[PDB]
């Protein structure tokens, strides 16, 4: 039995992917946002009242009720919130969020002792930054997700002018690592997809999609890290609790210029932030960006509260000469719409945690389980269910399957071993097949393709 | 709140009358002379303190300025009595007020010649005045923060400072006597080497004995005593918490930078002219004269006979950038100069990157614009007081270049200024001697505490 | 040695009271404005840090430093602070301030010894509400202060036209309870004080100050409760947690009309509050008060955020016909000024909490220790220190003391027994003398009277 | 000597295009920000002061001002200022800006006859901005700019799937009106330019730029009005002073659905607006747009205060099925970048007023004068100065000029006659040449082409 708590900046999204368990799901948000929004966009339960009074908590059950999610903006309240439940109601599996972070600093010795009150399991919303840092390294790494319990990983890389990918034909990339078994899924060029086998990679912002075993991905990405000259200039346009801590994490290794509109916040940053040139102006006006070498910046990160300001400022820094552009999108409708080519990567704090956790979460095996990205593209992990002939697809070969247009199977996982599904596709497959769509409006047809004849 | 102050003034010069006994005890220890004046002054001052301790049962910002101004003026006039009464150094009232104020105001200036052949009681009371004003300086500077200057306890630091101030003067009198110094001269010179005063019982401040060790020890305890005593508190509280707790304070870094630079430039210049026959001697005398004058102490080991006049002039300007703010020292503490440099750098950065927010960061923390505005109001008041003092001395007929040197020596709380005032303030014009006393008062009061009294807006 | 958490507004005043013999106070305030103000109080040491973080706690924790007083604006944070404190460093004298109050309902379940929260004593701001209720329970109880650990209590009562006090000579009041040993301290009439003995209590709102042992005070106030006609209608003008919780606690016994300026707050209240007629308007306009039977209301309580609005609305309701007027003053300069005659009682919530917590204090035990009052009068609790003749006042008789003008000795607490001051009585060493000034600018003169010849 | 008195947003742009060419400039800063930027540039004279206290006016103009320009946010003050200018320190050719509708409607005729001397032009920033209605009136009217003095007009039309232009070859369009002398400047297709002669315009929606005399433009646009099916349904997502009056002006002829985020404003609109269904929601959420037939709407107008909200909402309504998308951009940096591809037309009200006033009254004669537009393209109106050989371009033929890449000459205005430019044409001194760049970063090189041999 699952409960999460109000109001939840992210928690609501933690309430959409996690509902796939057969056992009963409940979500209770803080007040009206949880209920009204919650009832309208959600499925089976909930809840009310301010946190963290005990009266709202007993609705979770807590009679060997397995899941407790303490989504909270403030930590000091969250710790007491989880404690009232254990003492009064005794909920067994407990999880917590702490952004203290002095407590986040000392919790590895404090919380890994058993004395600590009730929340051994932890989840910080501010460790998404490390993913931004990985993006700043491994230059031209737009995205990576992992399927089959992190067995196989799809990666979306970008080819920059002057990089090692320009001019080299895909066969040379295939020959540069003869010990890596990878599968080029698709290549998006100026927004349109392209058949990739044996073609010269066009330098201007080509997006190349690998699909391979985690060992192969971890090796090719390190090789691309070795060849491409690392980034040295980073510009940030947000003074937020995420922007500040990212500037802290980056300032020692890179030269950081940060932008804020509220003078008092800028002053507080310039006090706190050393080695980081902190400005005071709108992220929109060119008269500051050009005056501040916008044509020479390598990575332009937008961490404003408003999504539209991120998108527009970052599209302007992309026009002016920034190599890689990143934004903070709080609406999946935006990330599905604007982010190709013009905006290289958006950090949905919802999907940044969800992508990793759903992969680690059991079982995620349905006729179609979708990990979704930017654009009309799709990366699915279809499951072939049915006997030797009851299913359209079991026992047969991919070259003989009537797959939707643009759909390319990348790898096939059986057990602990992964196959790249080349040509005939010799297979054992009861077993999990990793696919890639170019237009995601064909997701249901693939479900129909893998859905056996209903009894 | 006038007339509620006399109670403190009386209780204070009563404390000072009680302080008169220790040198009187030294007089009775060995009877060189001057015992009668000491007892006479003790009674006259305790009686005056009782006369001023009659308005009692009266207690209630503008008062504190008139408290510290009387803590220096009243106590100086009280300390001017032993010289007035005694017979062996029969000196005018003006020379007596001068010697008392300079002893107490930490300015090493002196007007009595023949210190060596003088009663050991009097020239002990001189070093005791320096030690007293050392406590007064330290206590006032760290215990009153309305003008210039985690927060710990008020009194526990009022005694931790006294503990550092005594554990230093003890270990220094000890190292002196261990270096071959009379135990009397060792106490009398630890009273004055820690308080950064510049006084000695000899006409040659540090030339009476030319031991290398004495010079190196004086240099060491001058560097120790010029450092911010609040920072020594970090070496005191819970023992020796760090040995590099010092190097975090950027004021210490600027202080060591200045001292090393001024040292090696004075040494190289002292070698270009072959002023000393042995470089092992030039090194010693350079390091000692820089550390002595830069730290606004006032000790001298040489007569500048072979020294090119540039080096004494450079030392006088170095006296302007004196000791750190949290310790005995002259005007324009090294922190105001570090702030000036940092602000120059800030204004430079505000030209390459104009639309940027820069703040004066000292040791990681930012400074409120009120403090940074006060540092330059202080520079302005210092300059516009210096000029008036110099023109005042000149108006009384004092030699002009000598006037500028005497002013830069007294306003800096540095006893000896080069020129006609090289080793004695004796033949100075009398009116210029009073204006000089005013100058040393200005230098101790940080040019603001006393100037406010003059301002019409105050009254 | 005491540590507190002066995160809350109230803490500073508590810090002011505590300083004394064998007392060392540490403030762990969240920010420095309040710090600058609190620092002016003598003999203090402040550290700037978040309330509950182990860095400040370790300084406290490593040496137990006796009692830890956790007074904070936010309850969840205060509880988390008190717990991180104990289960990091034991700190067995820990105290907490929760304005929860819902938690106060389950205080016997979460807080009890051996639990993780580890709260020993709870101090809420609810007492002012209970105190206001007590004020409304006794019709003429203008004020009560407590001396010598609640052994002796001074009370300020008001004589209303038609009451039982009116027209009766003080000797008849003395004879109405021949077993009660009370001492009338002073009597203010038309603003000017009067020497009280065998005098007729003039009906024009004479204010009578009793001083007696708490047993006798609890008896005379209950007798005045029995005699005086109780209030039936009650009016309140603020929507806050105090106005709400007071209306809730009072509505059952009296007919309550509440006034609000925020329409949405009024709407939210009318749901919660049953039997309470909840209005929506400014406490200033007569057009609502007259329209709402202001001439027939008994007590007008002002619990607005703004002190000046309380004072003005209540000064208008007093003119319009309210019998008793009460206000909530958050500025001691105001409470010393307005509580005289036109405003029957001003209730500083800081002194409202302190009086209750301070009463428990083992002893103030300072040459003169005063309890702050309505003005311009003062009631102090001097301690008689010194030998038979080294002190001005020890060993001599009350009739022989040269007390300042208007100064009246009320009672003398010797050991654990209380005797009320006859002029025969003689003062001994270490005896607590409970006094009453009419002009408080003579407080120092009493200290000088009790200050012995300095050692 | 022209004086402009504006604290308003538009005046700044009016300070670059029309002043500085062979004339002295004076502006009124009105103690505002804009005065600082122009002063930083240093080609300007400015006086700061209230509009119009006589002290400022006397320095500004003392019976010698000549042309007067009163730009104000508030009408009553602007009127009082414009008359104060006349009666005191009398000025000529004064102008006023009345944004208020009631005064504008009742302007006849005492205000201009009249005691208040609002002589000649009364430019309203709103009625000229309701030219947005004309964009809906002429389907496929992405833009129109005016050259010379409203003689030759460039027009940018869009070819929509199902429209009348798709599939038809450019030669058939040229032959469809053998009495119309127009010249297609350039053709943008999927963002890339194309040389336009006898090429079939691809259905995927091309942008075609006509350049011809205003009579020919007025005839081809009316013919395209006749051919294209009119847009029945219109949707607006701004409840502003522009959105309201646009809904009023449109509601009678089209079915208008309006969106607002402030409930009280929505209620006031639903009262004011008849025949217009006024909603209450964010322009961002799909759950309202899809619920409101976003897939079937023709024109999506965004008139929000914030530019980024316009851009994002309109990029979403364009993705969802809107045929024509319009936004209100108050930042010249944004409009260039966004206008090209997913926002059909962006209407900066500053350039909306500027175009009308500049083209009508002012004959741009500044060597190469330019009109700001959509995309990276530019359309300039160079003036050919110099004799037959001192200038690079006078006396020679268009086919012989070494024009920068992408630069296409559109027309040649000779005094009072307009010629459609051919390579065989001859250029004469002091003749206005209307041009069209595809990449505007070559604007300066064209200046070098038209700059005569320096004396
Ligand atoms: N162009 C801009 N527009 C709006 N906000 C901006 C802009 N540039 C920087 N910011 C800053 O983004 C910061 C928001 O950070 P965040 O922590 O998300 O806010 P909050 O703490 O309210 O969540 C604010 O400092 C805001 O001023
Ligand atoms: N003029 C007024 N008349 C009546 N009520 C008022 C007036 N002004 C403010 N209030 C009430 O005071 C409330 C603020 O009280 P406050 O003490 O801030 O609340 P809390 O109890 O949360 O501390 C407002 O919500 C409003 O209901
Ligand atoms: N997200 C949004 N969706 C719809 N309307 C919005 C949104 N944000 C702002 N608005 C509208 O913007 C309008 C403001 O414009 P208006 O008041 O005419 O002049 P100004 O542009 O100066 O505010 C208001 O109608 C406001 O409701």
């Amino acid at each position: 039995k699952i409960i999460i708590l109000g109001a939840g900046q992210v928690g609501g999204t933690l309430a959409e992917n996690l509902v796939g368990e057969n056992n009963d799901i409940t979500i209770v948000d803080n007040n009206a946002d949880r209920l009204r929004e919650l009832q309208d966009k959600y499925d089976l339960r909930v809840v009310n009242g301010h946190a963290s009074h005990p009266d709202v908590l007993h609705e979770a059950g807590a009679q060997d009720a397995d899941m407790l999610v303490a989504v909270t903006n403030t930590d000091e309240t969250n710790m007491a919130a989880c404690q009232v439940a254990f003492t009064l109601f005794n909920t067994p599996n407990r999880v917590a969020r702490i952004r203290s972070p002095e407590y986040l600093a000392e919790k590895e010795a404090l919380f890994k002792s058993g004395a600590i009150p009730v929340d051994h399991l932890i989840a910080p919303e501010e460790l998404v930054t490390s993913y931004i840092e990985r993006l700043i390294q491994y230059p031209g790494a737009l995205q990576v997700v992992s399927f089959a319990e992190q067995k196989v990983s799809l990666v979306a890389v970008k080819a920059y002018y002057g990089g090692p990918l320009v001019g080299n034909a895909l066969s040379a990339l295939r020959e540069h690592m003869p010990h890596i078994d990878t599968r080029v899924a698709a290549i998006f060029r100026q927004g349109r997809p392209i058949r990739p086998q044996g073609t010269t990679i066009i330098e201007a912002d080509d997006e190349v999609f690998f699909v391979a075993a985690s060992n192969h991905i971890r090796s090719v990405m390190s090789e691309l890290q070795r060849l491409e000259k690392p980034y040295r200039r980073i510009m940030i346009v947000g003074g937020g609790n995420i922007g500040a801590s990212l500037a802290k994490r980056l300032e020692q290794t890179y030269s950081v210029k940060l932008i804020e509109r509220d003078y008092q916040r800028a002053e507080k940053l310039s006090e706190q932030l050393e080695n980081t040139i902190v400005f005071c102006g709108d992220a929109a006006d060119q008269e500051l960006l050009t005056e501040e070498n916008i044509d020479q910046v390598d990575v332009f990160i937008a961490l404003t509260n408003e999504d539209e300001t991120n998108i527009m400022s970052a599209m302007l820094a992309k026009r002016m000469g920034a190599k890689k552009v990143m934004v903070l999108i709080q609406r999946g409708a935006y990330v599905d719409l604007v982010q190709g080519g013009v905006i290289d990567v958006a950090i949905s704090p919802q999907q940044a945690t969800i992508s990793a956790l759903l992969t680690h979460v059991r079982r995620a095996d349905i006729v179609n389980v979708s990990s979704l990205r930017r654009g009309a593209a799709e990366a699915i992990e279809a499951v072939a269910h049915g006997d030797e002939t009851t299913s359209k697809v079991v026992g047969r070969a991919i070259g003989d399957i009537k797959l939707p247009p643009g759909t390319t199977i990348g790898a096939v996982v059986r057990g602990e071993e992964v196959l790249i599904a080349h040509d005939r596709t010799v297979i054992e497959q009861d077993d999990h097949v990793v696919m890639f769509l170019v237009d995601k409006k064909y997701v249901p047809d693939v479900e129909a393709l893998f859905q056996p004849s209903p009894f | 709140q006038f007339r509620s102050i006399i109670r403190i003034v009386g209780l204070l010069l009563a404390l000072f009358s009680v302080t008169m006994l220790a040198p009187a005890l030294v007089a009775l220890l060995y009877r060189d002379g001057a015992g009668v004046p000491f007892v006479t002054t003790f009674f006259v001052l305790l009686f005056c303190g009782a006369m001023c301790w009659f308005p009692n049962r009266r207690h209630k910002s503008r008062d504190g300025f008139l408290i510290v101004v009387l803590f220096w003026t009243v106590l100086g006039s009280a300390g001017s009595l032993p010289f007035l009464i005694a017979d062996n150094p029969n000196i005018s009232v003006t020379d007596a007020f001068f010697e008392s104020f300079s002893a107490l105001t930490t300015t090493g200036a002196t007007v009595i010649v023949g210190l060596d052949e003088l009663p050991k009681a009097i020239l002990f009371y001189r070093q005791f005045l320096q030690w007293f004003g050392g406590m007064g300086i330290i206590v006032l500077a760290v215990a009153i923060l309305p003008v210039l200057g985690m927060t710990p306890r008020i009194a526990e630091t009022a005694k931790a400072l006294w503990y550092i101030y005594l554990s230093l003067t003890i270990a220094c009198a000890v190292a002196f006597w261990l270096a071959g110094m009379t135990p009397f001269d060792a106490i009398s010179h630890s009273f004055s080497t820690i308080a950064i005063g510049g006084f000695s019982t000899h006409d040659a401040s540090m030339g009476y004995f030319d031991s290398y060790a004495i010079n190196l020890i004086t240099v060491v305890f001058l560097l120790i005593s010029a450092c911010n005593f609040t920072l020594h508190f970090a070496a005191f509280a819970s023992g020796g918490v760090h040995p590099k707790y010092y190097w975090k304070d950027p004021e210490f870094r600027a202080f060591i930078f200045i001292q090393v630079l001024l040292f090696l430039v004075c040494f190289l210049l002292l070698l270009k002219h072959h002023s000393y026959t042995s470089p092992y001697d030039a090194f010693d005398q350079a390091l000692f004269q820089t550390v002595s004058i830069s730290t606004t102490a006032g000790f001298t080991t040489t007569g500048f006979a072979d020294w090119p006049l540039f080096l004494p002039v450079l030392l006088l300007f170095s006296s302007f950038i004196g000791g750190c703010a949290g310790s005995t020292g002259g005007g324009m503490k090294v922190i105001r100069i570090l702030l000036l440099t940092l602000q120059g750098a800030r204004e430079l950065k505000r030209l390459v990157h104009p639309r940027a927010v820069y703040t004066i960061k000292v040791g990681g923390s930012a400074l409120p614009q009120r403090v940074v505005d006060a540092v330059w109001g202080f520079f302005s008041a210092y300059a516009l007081v210096f000029v008036v003092c110099m023109l005042g001395l000149i108006a009384t007929g004092m030699d002009e270049l000598s006037a500028f040197s005497a002013v830069a020596a007294t306003l800096n709380n540095l006893g000896p200024g080069l020129g006609e005032v090289a080793l004695h303030f004796g033949d100075v014009n009398d009116k210029a001697k009073w204006v000089l006393i005013v100058s040393m008062l200005f230098g101790r009061l940080e040019i603001f505490t006393l100037l406010i009294l003059l301002t019409p807006t105050f009254w």
